[PDB]
């Protein structure tokens, strides 16, 4: 009924927390101090046994991963109805700012290094049995070439989603979405019930790959509404637009191919993505 | 294209924003609840409605935003509800426009049963000219046009609200709400070039909810209207696929069925543009009509 900290093979004695690192949709995420860590703290209804439990299951998990492109899981006290997960603080700043910084260059050999790390990453959370869920740019870390994914699984026990018959939508988390999943959206849908795959982690790739070259998010222009049918029907751009040559645009067409098995494993892509110019 | 009956009011409208000079969040007290409120200024014994859209961004947006939403000091119309002045407070942008009485017609809808043909026969001249408006005088289309945005009062005036002026608070909205009822053209769900066409098919959907009491797609069967569980996805894919929704062929008049039918045409070509819907039969007959509307309205919602 209860997680407590000495449960961790990370050695805890005294736990501070500082400023509040950025806002964000799931609990709050402050700058901490153990060395430097990242304290997401989380609030849960006192007696909701059924999603508690099945909380247990995910970090049980994490506490197994150590891999050098994933964030290091270190710690997770659970006394309801208040929560907290320890990672390590990253250094840095994230890929989504970093992409969209005009002062930053971004070759098409660093692009396709980048894109590679997370692929490692995600090799290896697969490997393990952990779907991310909400792999994005916003949740990988890049500093003078160590990239770092965060926030995997997260989403199963998030509740982004929560108005009367009205989903809420952020930008930027359709053009994400496998069109097996876009297709079911409804104002009734839970994150725990979604069919997430590792082939959707894998479109979620994709979808970071368009925005590495690209340096804006597909869809840019068109409302949430269009977003949906466009996408349940496979309809996806290029990015022959901007002049990126037949591989880094076969690329895309992998990743984000329409009936699922047709989209690489992490390991097929990382083999595919060795082979550019 | 000008009343003079009409004419007073904008220009009783324009002398109470003389009153009102600038403003802040602590000239506002909150009376109700409508997100929107119904706010009492006290600097001017004018009874508003702000609304306030919650923003996160750096400083040279939000200014970039409050430049663009001055354009609607310029737009004046009866049929176009009043803007007053947008300032910035606490993380939130606030627009205070003309507060109305009645409300959305989709709350006046929830009320009545359904809204008979006379009525709606006005409210598309509002809408019609309302529109051809903002296309004609200010080259702005409305690119949200639905019963939630409709307005009406006591005094019996309809006005349009809600609408694309600003192309930067287009893009610092982070998030998008969607649910079981779009009114979006089948051109914009598609991705192609659009034009004022999309409103008037929103219209369209619009009239055919309103004349029937329930939102029509997917529609219904026969059991539902002789009385008278889905996914987003297949909803919009209804709306690109399937033949438009269409009146019930017994209890409109043929003018009317025609009318919604040309709004509801899928090919924005061939659908019915502004003008050509400005001398349609349908609302040929309801102008030279005399419906005590601010009647029907006080007597059905109780004010
Ligand atoms: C925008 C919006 C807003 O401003 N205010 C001020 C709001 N408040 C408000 C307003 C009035 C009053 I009284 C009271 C109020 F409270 C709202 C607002 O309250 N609420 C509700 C409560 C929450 C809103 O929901 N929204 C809002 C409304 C509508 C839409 C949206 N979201 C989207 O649409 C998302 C999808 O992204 C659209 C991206 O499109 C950007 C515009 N890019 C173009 O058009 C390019 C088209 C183009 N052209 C080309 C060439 C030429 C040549 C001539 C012309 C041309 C045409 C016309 C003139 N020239 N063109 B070409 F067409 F430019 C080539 C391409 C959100 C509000
Ligand atoms: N390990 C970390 N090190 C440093 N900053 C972090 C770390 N994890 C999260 N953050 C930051 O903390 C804030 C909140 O994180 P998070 O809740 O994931 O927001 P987000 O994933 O960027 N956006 P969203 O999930 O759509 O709400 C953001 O500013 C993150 O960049
Ligand atoms: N000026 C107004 N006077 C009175 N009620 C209003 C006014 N503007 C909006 N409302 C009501 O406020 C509620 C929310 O309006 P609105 O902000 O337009 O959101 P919405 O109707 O749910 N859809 P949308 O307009 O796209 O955000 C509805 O019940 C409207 O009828």
């Amino acid at each position: 009924t209860s997680i407590f900290l000495q449960e961790w093979d990370i050695p805890f004695e005294q736990l501070e927390i500082g400023e509040l690192i950025g806002k964000g949709r799931f609990g709050q995420v402050y700058h901490g101090r153990w060395g430097e860590v990242a304290i997401r703290l989380i609030d849960i209804e006192r007696d909701n046994e059924d999603q508690l439990k099945a909380f247990k299951r995910e970090v049980m998990a994490y506490r197994q991963t150590r891999h050098e492109n994933v964030v290091l899981f270190m710690g997770a006290c659970m006394s309801p109805p208040h929560l907290a997960i320890i990672t390590s603080l990253c250094k840095g700043r994230t890929l989504y700012s970093v992409v969209r910084d005009a002062k930053i260059v971004l070759d098409v050999n660093k692009t396709r290094q980048i894109a590679q790390e997370i692929v490692k990453g995600m090799g290896y959370l697969h490997a393990k049995g952990i779907l991310h869920k909400d792999l994005k740019s916003k949740n990988v870390f890049y500093d003078n070439g160590k990239v770092v994914i965060t926030d995997f699984g997260l989403f199963s026990i998030s509740g982004v989603l929560q108005r009367e018959d009205k989903l809420r939508i952020q930008n930027g988390w359709l053009c994400h979405l496998a069109p097996e999943i876009i297709r079911q959206l409804s104002p009734d849908t839970e994150e725990d019930k979604l069919p997430f795959s590792k082939h959707s982690d894998v479109f979620a790739l994709g979808t970071i790959w368009y925005e590495l070259h690209a340096r804006e998010w597909p869809f840019k222009t068109q409302p949430a509404e269009a977003i949906i049918w466009q996408m349940g029907t496979g309809m996806k751009p290029n990015l022959s637009q901007i002049g990126m040559g037949k591989e880094i645009s076969d690329i895309l067409l992998f990743c984000w191919a329409f009936e699922q098995e047709e989209r690489p494993t992490f390991t097929k892509l990382m083999d595919m993505l060795e082979k550019l110019p | 294209e000008l009343d003079e009956q009409q004419r007073k009011r904008l220009e009783a409208f324009l002398t109470q924003k003389q009153k009102v000079g600038e403003l802040k969040d602590d000239d506002f007290e909150k009376i109700s609840e409508l997100v929107v409120f119904k706010v009492s200024h006290k600097p001017s014994g004018l009874v508003m409605a702000r609304k306030l859209i919650h923003l996160e961004i750096k400083p040279a947006i939000r200014n970039q935003i409050i430049r663009e939403l001055q354009v609607l000091h310029e737009c004046n119309s009866p049929y176009i509800v009043g803007f007053y002045g947008a300032f910035y407070s606490d993380g939130e942008i606030s627009i205070c426009m003309e507060h109305m009485d009645g409300g959305s017609l989709d709350q006046v809808l929830k009320k009545a049963g359904r809204i008979p043909e006379q009525i709606l026969g006005k409210v598309s001249i509002a809408v019609i000219k309302g529109l051809t408006y903002l296309r004609e005088k200010h080259k702005i289309m409305h690119r949200d046009v639905k019963p939630s945005n409709i307005l009406v009062n006591s005094r019996g005036e309809i006005k349009l609200c809600d609408f694309g002026v600003s192309g930067q608070l287009i893009d610092s909205m982070a998030n998008s709400f969607v649910g079981t009822r779009s009114y979006m053209s089948p051109e914009r769900l598609q991705g192609t070039h659009y034009s004022v066409q999309s409103d008037i098919w929103s219209m369209g959907l619009s009239l055919v909810e309103m004349a029937v009491g329930r939102y029509p797609i997917p529609p219904p069967d026969a059991k539902e209207l002789e009385l008278m569980p889905m996914a987003i996805f297949e909803l919009l894919d209804y709306i690109v696929n399937e033949p438009p929704p269409k009146l019930p062929s017994a209890v409109f008049s043929l003018e009317f069925q025609d009318f919604v039918n040309k709004c509801l045409i899928k090919n924005p070509a061939e659908r019915a543009d502004l003008k050509q819907l400005m001398v349609h039969a349908f609302i040929k007959r309801s102008d030279a009509e005399e419906v005590d509307f601010a009647g029907w309205l006080c007597s059905t919602i109780g004010l």
